[PDB]
């Protein structure tokens, strides 16, 4: 059998159709996260990766950051990943000012009003799962 | 995009239009040598500018020139 | 080659020891142990695994010239052509993996052009030497007061 | 010839590469060759591996003029094939004919050309760089 | 019968006409010198034997011939070992003391002061101390006397002579035919029965018969000059019967099959001998017997002239998978009409193969006293480092010019070369994001370790008082180990060797072997190994990749193997060539095979090496100083750099007064690379043009032009001076260093 | 201030540290001169030039300062 | 000049500017750079001969 074959019919396409790259599992992963799923405004992409980017971000500064063995270093954590998601904020508002120039707008991402929904999300999402990482890991002793 | 120039010291032996790899450079009549033809550059604008044309050349200090210029996508070479 | 002569020679002078220059400036062993060897000893033990002290951040500016000179060795010993096709390999890298594919570039990445990466090999050098030689010309003789 | 190309002419059998074109092809600028065979055999694509070329008619899309010419110079030099033509298709499904233009191969003199680029002089007769200080020209 | 000899008879007549045509062996050299080039492409064009002839069988029969000439050369080199410790060493005053005399066997001639370098290596005896071990090879032998070492020098010369006689013999007399050398079934039996299995048998049984029963009574206390003749004991079972209470039986419970009667002098002990510090030699020789029963049952695998046997073209084909497509196919007509594939593969594997005896040559000393010879076991690791980092260079240098030459699309299509081919970006784009997030990692704890303890914050380090990092694998393999004799090794007495845990070995107050402790340092160094190899795995299988074609360059096939670059378009292609990614990744062998090295010095220094006074008070070389320095950049750089370059800079007016001036030479050299690495070439065809007008000018111009080197000979000469300087200078500090304490 | 006054024993200072990422220790190592914070001892040799052209006060400095402010103005 | 004499190139660009060379042919025709001179020593390039006019060469030695 052959199970590395030309990528969408194509054999001069720069790109195969490994059991990685066109596998049925991987279309249902990658067709269903929140920045590929149909039916999705870009506020709402947005919001569903800043809420696990938050969380995230809050992870690692709070156990290893120079704090950390100090009564206020849950809050010294937050604070850092509070800061983080303002500059991946930043950056993520230069980049649409960047790119989506002269754009006609609409729930298309790739354009200059689907960009700032998609910044908006992605930011008001960030800020709470920071704030509820910080909750969750305040009364870690429940669980 | 180079600009390539053919001086008068042509000779009409046509390795610098062999040695193209960018289809740039063809072979026009003329009438100032014994093989009746001069080098010439007419698609510039496919120029590279790798100097394959240079190195073919047999005339002492050679009739084809290369002056590298402006970059573009297609004198950069890139495929991306 | 000039300020090894002079801050030597001067070390050798102020210390009342200029005995040890004349007698050990007429080889290269002798620089390289009486002068190099020796006056790095209290600019590497700025800081250690015992602690550290006021000369802590000219051992680390030291360490940082050292690294900067190093690096400049790269974009001096190796060309362009290696570069452009790994920069070519990172650009299908990119295009081609899902969720990240959708940042696109504005600029095409391409490596650094042969006069330009010339002038910052060169940069990296001169800087490198320039900050691996201050730190040991002030933190030397700040070391021995004389 | 002129600027048609026939989108249905059949293509190489390749197993896919990883020297494809990539997204500034649908985008910018995509290159083509089509050339003619008289038998079933297998030659090295300009973008790594090989390919079975197919006896009759063949197309084949590259990403850059370099690589349809360095295949031309496959299907030269080697297995004796000298009718190929390369074009350049827009993305507006525009296509510009470029080899073989005026229906000859460049190396062999056609009357009919304009000499383009040509100096009346020796190169050791250029203007200086001064002479052209504050002007936007150059001394070529 | 198929497997045959067919031999030409007379090819090549034997004369001296071509000697003095220089360049006769290529078409464009030829015709005389015009340049100062053609010196230079004739001697890089000596050994390609590919370019000069399209005629496989002449290759084949030049490679045959030129291997005799090196074996030659080589038993000439043991030669000179053999000759040297017969008649300008210490050998015996050594034998009589083998803990204060330090081996010397190379005299130096004084007529210029140089007389000094003659130092007291004690036992009335001046000259060069010795770090290459054959004393201590010779020990493991029973060559206690100084006659045999006389004999097998002779022996070495007339073996030497026998191999340039037999090169001379099979170009020019009897050469084989091409059909002759495509017997791979034949040649891979022959190799694997009659060279390995017979190779152990036979050293096996002069193990057995002479070095079992000398070093037996050397190690009881008898002095050299009162131990029996090897021939005395070869044919005297009753010797044999006092030393091993077994010969009495004699060889037949070898036919009956009852082999445990002869578990006196053939054990599985392991461990180390207390007497010598070294692994005992019944292990080593029942270890030869079972490598050569081993070897020689391998050897019967392939098909020759009889019905019996594998094809190697068989085996191959069959296997395939559902990702792999044709699989194998087509790889044995490759390495069958391709000598450079050979290469690429036999230097990989003689590469690899060094690396490891590097790796188990210090763990399990094999000699006798050879490991409390420390500038021995540092010597030979380094040595076997520094080859094996050459030999795998070597592999993808050949596999590049295969590629670029002998590799055929007809031949090798949809089989693994061509799927490995068709999608070469996605394997250099992983092993660049791997070697990337390596070297992040890696060396940023490193900085990391740097800023914190130069920022007065050791609380934050990534150290054993701080963050750690144990490597807990390592940890529970060594562990493993240790507790292997019993329950997974159970008719074992003692470890395979003591780095993995157990007791302390001391053989005259000197540790010869200890337990070796890892901790977040060795886990920081190990990382740093391993980036430094993914990086040279990196560059060096871009290279092989791609030396057909790349984006950047369609055509790269019809340049060569070896060219400098295709002009300064496309933005600039220089270094496109696989020789120039050969040129970078032989860089980042040096930078890794040299922070190896430095991490066995400094670990070897810190927590092995030491003596050992009453009550097992242990106290090493340079303190246990490891553990906590080597965790920054600045720990390196002043605890093993700065702290041990004194020996090696303090070493004039001494005997080792050579290392300082090797020391200071090699720093020179390696600062004079890098005037041809930064530089370029038509700066230096512009001087030359500048000199030429004085020399045209005093009527001087030489009739062969000079010229300025060329750019792959520029970028060649760079890195061999760079090379040399830089392995000069680790060899003299190492050497200067370990000799002296 | 107190450099002119000792001008053999007493380090000149070029300016005050700030720096959340120092430790403990380096916060007393570089504590040094006659002041209690840390502290980067002056290395270019500007007390000397201004102690010899007439400078004594730390209200010289400033005023000159200001001069050459408005001079870049 | 004439086939076989001896003439000294004047052209400042060539490789053989004020050195001497031997004329091979010099063709009677619309050549802008009729005469063929030949010289012992090789250019960069590495090759011998070139095109020179009649006024970039100052003659040495007549045949
Ligand atoms: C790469 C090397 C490296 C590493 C690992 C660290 C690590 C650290 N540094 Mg550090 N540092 C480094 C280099 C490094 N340093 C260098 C080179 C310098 C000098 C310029 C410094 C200077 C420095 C200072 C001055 C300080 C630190 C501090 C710290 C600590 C906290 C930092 C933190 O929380 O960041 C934020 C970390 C994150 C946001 C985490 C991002 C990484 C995540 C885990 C990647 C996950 C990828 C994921 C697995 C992919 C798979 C996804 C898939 C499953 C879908 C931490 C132990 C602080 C300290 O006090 O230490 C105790 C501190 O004050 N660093
Ligand atoms: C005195 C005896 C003798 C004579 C007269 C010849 C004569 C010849 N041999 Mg021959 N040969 C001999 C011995 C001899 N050989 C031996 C003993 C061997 C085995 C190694 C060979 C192996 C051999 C091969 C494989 C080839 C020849 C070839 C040739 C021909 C040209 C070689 C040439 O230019 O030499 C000049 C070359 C040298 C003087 C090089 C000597 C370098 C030595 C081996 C190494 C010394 C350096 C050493 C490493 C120390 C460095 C420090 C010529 C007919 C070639 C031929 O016919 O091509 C068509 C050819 O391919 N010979
Ligand atoms: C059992 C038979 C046998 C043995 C022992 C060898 C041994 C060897 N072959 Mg060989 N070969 C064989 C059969 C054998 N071959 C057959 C059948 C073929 C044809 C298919 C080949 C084709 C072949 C080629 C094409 C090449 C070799 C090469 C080599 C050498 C490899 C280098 C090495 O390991 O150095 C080890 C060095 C030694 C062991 C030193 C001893 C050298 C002698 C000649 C070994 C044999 C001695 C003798 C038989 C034993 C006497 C015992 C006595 C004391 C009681 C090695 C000497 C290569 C080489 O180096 O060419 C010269 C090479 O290029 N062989
Ligand atoms: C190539 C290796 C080699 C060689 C040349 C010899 C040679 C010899 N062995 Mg021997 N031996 C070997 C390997 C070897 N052995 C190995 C690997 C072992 C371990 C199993 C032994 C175990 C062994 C024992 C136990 C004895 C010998 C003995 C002998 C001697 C007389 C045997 C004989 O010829 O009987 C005639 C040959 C046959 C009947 C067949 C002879 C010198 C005997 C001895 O010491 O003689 C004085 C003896 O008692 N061998
Ligand atoms: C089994 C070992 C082996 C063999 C048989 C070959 C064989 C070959 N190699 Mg190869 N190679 C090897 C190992 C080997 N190599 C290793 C280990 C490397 C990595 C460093 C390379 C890297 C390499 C490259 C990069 C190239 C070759 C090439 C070649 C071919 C021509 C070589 C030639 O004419 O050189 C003639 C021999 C010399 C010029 C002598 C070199 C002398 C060295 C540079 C100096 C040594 C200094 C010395 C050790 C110390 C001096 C001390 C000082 C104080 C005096 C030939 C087929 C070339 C080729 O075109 O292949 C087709 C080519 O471009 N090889
Ligand atoms: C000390 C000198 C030095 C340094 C630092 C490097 C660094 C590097 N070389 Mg290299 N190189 C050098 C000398 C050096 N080289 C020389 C002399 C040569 C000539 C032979 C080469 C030839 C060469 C080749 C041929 C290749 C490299 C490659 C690489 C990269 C490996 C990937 C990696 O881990 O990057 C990570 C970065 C580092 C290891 C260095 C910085 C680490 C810091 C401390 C931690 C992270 C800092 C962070 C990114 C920034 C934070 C601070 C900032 C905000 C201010 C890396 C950029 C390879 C490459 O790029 O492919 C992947 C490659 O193919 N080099
Ligand atoms: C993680 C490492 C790290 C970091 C981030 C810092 C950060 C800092 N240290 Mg520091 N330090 C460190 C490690 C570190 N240190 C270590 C290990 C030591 C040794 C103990 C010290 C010793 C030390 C001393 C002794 C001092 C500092 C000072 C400072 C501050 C300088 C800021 C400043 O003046 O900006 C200005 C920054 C620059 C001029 C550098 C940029 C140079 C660029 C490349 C030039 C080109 C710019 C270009 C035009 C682009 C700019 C665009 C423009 C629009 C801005 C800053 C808070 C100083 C301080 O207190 O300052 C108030 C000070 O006196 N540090
Ligand atoms: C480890 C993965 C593993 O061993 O896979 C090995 C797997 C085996 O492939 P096939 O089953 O097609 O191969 C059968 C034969 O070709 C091998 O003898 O090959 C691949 O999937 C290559 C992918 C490398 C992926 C690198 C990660
Ligand atoms: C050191 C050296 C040397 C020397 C060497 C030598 C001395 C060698 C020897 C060698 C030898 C001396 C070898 C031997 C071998 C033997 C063998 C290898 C045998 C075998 C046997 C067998 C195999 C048997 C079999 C059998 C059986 C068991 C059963 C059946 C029957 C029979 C009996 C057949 C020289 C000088 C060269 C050089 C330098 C180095
Ligand atoms: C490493 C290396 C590269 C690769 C280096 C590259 C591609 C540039 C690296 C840039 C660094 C990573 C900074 C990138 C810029 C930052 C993202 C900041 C952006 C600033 C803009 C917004 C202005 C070459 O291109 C090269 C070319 C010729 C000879 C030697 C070399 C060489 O050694
Ligand atoms: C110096 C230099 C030259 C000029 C080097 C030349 C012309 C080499 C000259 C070789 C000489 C003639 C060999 C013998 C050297 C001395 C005559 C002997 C010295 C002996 C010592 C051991 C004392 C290049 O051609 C070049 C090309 C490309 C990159 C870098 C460089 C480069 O750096
Ligand atoms: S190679 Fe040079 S001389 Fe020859 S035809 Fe072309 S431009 Fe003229
Ligand atoms: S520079 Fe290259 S592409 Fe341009 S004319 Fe010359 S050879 Fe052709």
């Amino acid at each position: 059998s052959e199970f590395v074959k030309p990528y969408n019919n194509d054999p001069f396409v720069g790109n195969l159709s490994t059991p990685v790259t066109t596998s049925t599992a991987t279309k249902l992963y990658l067709g269903n996260l929140p920045i590929y799923r149909k039916g999705l405004s870009p506020l709402l992409r947005g919001l569903e990766i800043g809420m696990a980017h938050g969380y995230f971000l809050i992870g690692p500064f709070y156990i290893l950051g120079p704090l950390r063995n100090s009564p206020n270093a849950l809050l010294v954590g937050l604070f850092s990943a509070f800061g983080l998601i303002l500059i991946l904020t930043l950056g993520l508002t230069i980049y649409g000012l960047a790119s989506f120039q002269g754009t006609e707008g609409g729930e298309n991402l790739e354009s200059a009003k689907g960009w700032r929904n998609f910044t908006s999300g992605f930011s008001i999402g960030a800020f709470g799962g920071a704030s509820v990482a910080y909750v969750l890991l305040d009364n870690i002793s429940f669980f | 995009s180079h600009s390539v120039r053919v001086y008068d010291t042509c000779i009409g032996c046509t390795q610098c239009v062999r040695a193209c790899p960018c289809d740039v450079l063809e072979m026009v009549p003329w009438d100032g040598c014994k093989a009746g033809q001069i080098a010439s550059a007419p698609r510039a604008e496919d120029c590279i500018g790798c100097k394959r044309c240079e190195t073919a050349c047999p005339t002492d200090f050679l009739s084809v020139r290369v002056y590298l210029g402006s970059e573009t996508t297609r004198s950069l070479g890139l495929t991306y | 080659w000039v300020t090894f002569y002079w801050h030597w020679k001067h070390l050798t002078v102020w210390g009342g020891n200029a005995a040890a220059f004349n007698e050990s400036s007429t080889y290269i062993m002798g620089w390289l142990r009486d002068y190099l060897w020796l006056n790095s000893s209290p600019l590497i033990n700025g800081y250690n695994a015992f602690g550290m002290n006021a000369q802590a951040v000219w051992a680390w500016m030291f360490l940082f010239g050292h690294l900067i000179w190093a690096t400049g060795f790269m974009f001096l010993i190796s060309w362009r052509g290696y570069w452009q096709e790994l920069i070519e390999t990172l650009v299908w890298a990119h295009e081609r993996t899902p969720i990240a594919n959708l940042v696109k570039w504005r600029d095409k990445p391409v490596a650094l052009s042969i006069v330009q990466a010339r002038l910052v090999g060169l940069a990296h050098f001169t800087v490198g030497f320039i900050f691996t030689f201050a730190p040991f010309v002030i933190a030397s003789t700040t070391g021995k007061f004389a | 010839t002129s600027d048609v190309l026939n989108l249905q002419i059949p293509t190489p059998t390749f197993g896919g590469s990883t020297g494809g074109w990539l997204r500034a092809a649908e985008i910018e600028e995509k290159y083509a060759i089509t050339w003619t065979s008289k038998k079933e055999q297998i030659f090295e694509m300009p973008t790594s591996g090989a390919a079975i070329m197919q006896k009759g008619e063949n197309l084949l899309y590259l990403a850059k003029k370099e690589q349809c010419l360095a295949l031309s110079t496959q299907l030269r030099t080697l297995f004796k094939i000298s009718d190929y033509k390369i074009y350049r298709i827009f993305p507006n499904s525009e296509v510009q004919y470029l080899h073989p233009k005026d229906g000859v191969f460049p190396e062999k003199l056609n009357e009919g050309r304009i000499g383009v680029g040509n100096v009346g002089y020796s190169i050791g007769k250029n203007p200086n760089p001064v002479n052209v200080k504050f002007t936007g020209k150059n001394t070529f | 019968s198929k497997v045959r000899v067919i031999v030409d008879k007379d090819p090549v007549a034997t004369s001296f006409e071509k000697w003095a045509q220089p360049g006769h062996f290529s078409r464009t050299l030829a015709k005389g010198p015009k340049t100062t080039t053609w010196i230079w492409n004739l001697h890089a064009d000596a050994h390609d034997f590919d370019s000069q002839t399209s005629s496989l069988e002449d290759i084949s029969r030049k490679i045959f011939s030129a291997h005799f000439g090196q074996l030659a050369i080589i038993f000439l080199w043991v030669s000179q070992a053999y000759f040297h410790g017969a008649r300008f060493s210490n050998y015996s005053a050594w034998l009589l003391n083998p803990t204060s005399i330090k081996p010397s066997a190379q005299v130096v001639w004084p007529v210029v002061g140089q007389e000094i370098l003659n130092g007291d290596v004690g036992g009335g005896f001046s000259g060069v101390q010795i770090t290459s071990g054959v004393f201590q090879m010779w020990r493991a032998s029973g060559i206690t006397n100084e006659t045999e070492l006389y004999w097998t020098a002779m022996g070495g010369l007339m073996m030497s002579a026998l191999m340039v006689f037999a090169g001379w013999f099979h170009y020019h007399k009897a050469a084989p035919k091409l059909e002759w050398f495509q017997n791979v079934e034949s040649m891979m039996n022959h190799h694997l029965a009659g060279l390995l299995g017979l190779g152990c048998l036979s050293w096996s049984g002069h193990q057995i018969h002479i070095s079992l029963p000398i070093n037996k009574l050397l190690d009881a206390g008898v002095a050299p000059q009162e131990i029996p003749l090897p021939h005395e004991l070869l044919f005297n079972q009753d010797l044999m019967a006092q030393l091993y209470p077994s010969f009495k039986k004699g060889l037949l419970p070898f036919f009956t099959l009852n082999w445990g009667e002869y578990s006196d002098f053939l054990t599985f002990k392991g461990g180390l001998n207390p007497i010598t510090g070294s692994l005992w030699l019944s292990d080593t020789a029942h270890h030869h017997l079972a490598l050569a029963v081993l070897f020689i049952f391998a050897g019967h695998m392939y098909r020759t002239n009889w019905g019996i046997g594998h094809s190697m073209k068989e085996i191959l084909e069959a296997h395939k998978g559902p990702l792999t497509g044709e699989g194998h196919k087509g790889l044995y007509e490759i390495l069958t009409t391709s000598w450079h594939a050979q290469l690429a593969i036999n230097l990989a594997m003689m590469g690899s193969l060094s690396i490891i005896v590097a790796h188990h040559m210090y763990a399990m000393p094999p000699y006798p006293y050879i490991a409390v010879d420390y500038p021995t076991q540092l010597s030979l690791f380094t040595h076997h480092m520094w080859i094996g980092g050459f030999c795998v260079c070597g592999a993808a240098a050949h596999g590049a010019i295969f590629m670029v030459r002998d590799y055929s699309p007809v031949q090798s299509y949809n089989n693994l070369l061509d799927r490995v081919l068709r999608h070469r970006d996605a394997i250099i784009s992983h092993l660049n994001w791997v070697c990337i997030f390596l070297g992040t990692h890696s060396f940023g704890l490193y900085i990391h370790n740097d800023t914190m303890r130069a920022l007065g914050r050791p609380q934050d380090m990534f150290s054993d008082k701080a963050i750690q990092l144990q490597p807990i694998f390592a940890k529970w393999v060594q562990s493993l180990h240790t507790l292997a004799p019993g329950n997974t090794a159970p008719n074992s007495l003692a470890t395979a060797s003591y780095a993995f845990g157990g007791d302390v070995v001391a053989v005259n107050g000197k540790i010869a072997m200890m337990p070796i402790q890892l901790g977040t340092a060795d886990f920081l160094v190990h990382h740093i190994h391993a980036f430094t190899i993914h990086v040279t795995v990196l560059i060096l299988l871009k290279g092989v990749l791609f030396a057909r074609s790349s984006r950047l360059i369609p055509d790269k096939a019809n340049l060569g193997f070896r060219f400098p670059c295709d002009g300064p378009g496309r933005g600039g292609t220089c270094q496109v060539s696989a020789w120039d990614h050969i040129f970078l990744g032989l860089f980042w062998m040096y930078n890794c095979i040299s922070v190896v090295i430095f991490h066995f010095s400094w670990k070897m220094q810190s927590d092995v090496w030491g003596t050992i006074s009453e009550k097992g008070k242990i106290t090493h070389i340079t303190g246990g100083n490891f553990a906590n320095s080597a965790l920054t950049i600045n720990g390196w750089l002043r605890d093993f750099l700065w702290s041990q370059a004194s020996q090696v800079i303090q070493s004039y007016g001494s005997a080792l007064s050579a290392y300082g001036i090797i020391f200071l030479g090699a720093h020179f050299i390696w600062a004079f690379s890098l005037m041809f690495l930064f530089s370029g070439r038509g700066y230096w065809q512009e001087l030359i043009e500048s000199v030429v007008w004085a020399h045209n000018k005093l009527k001087l111009a030489p009739a062969i032009q000079p010229r300025a080197l060329s750019i792959t000979q520029g970028r060649a000469v760079g890195l061999a001076h760079y090379l040399l300087g830089g392995i000069g200078t680790t060899w003299s500090f190492f050497l200067a260093r370990i000799i002296s304490v | 201030q107190q450099w002119v006054l000792n001008p053999l024993k007493v380090k000149p200072i070029a300016h005050a540290i700030w720096d959340p990422h120092f430790g403990q220790s380096a916060i007393k190592a570089f504590t040094r001169g006659g002041v209690s914070y840390p502290v980067n001892i002056a290395t270019s040799g500007v007390y000397h030039w201004w102690y010899t052209v007439g400078m004594r006060t730390n209200e010289d400095l400033y005023f000159g300062a200001l001069g050459l402010l408005v001079l870049s103005t | 000049i004439e086939r076989g004499s001896k003439v000294r190139v004047l052209r400042p660009e060539s490789y053989w500017f004020q050195e001497c060379g031997s004329v091979a042919t010099i063709a009677k025709g619309g050549d802008r750079y009729p005469v063929v001179v030949r010289f012992e020593k090789v250019n960069y390039p590495g090759v011998a001969p070139n095109n020179f006019a009649l006024d970039e060469l100052g003659e040495v030695e007549a045949p």
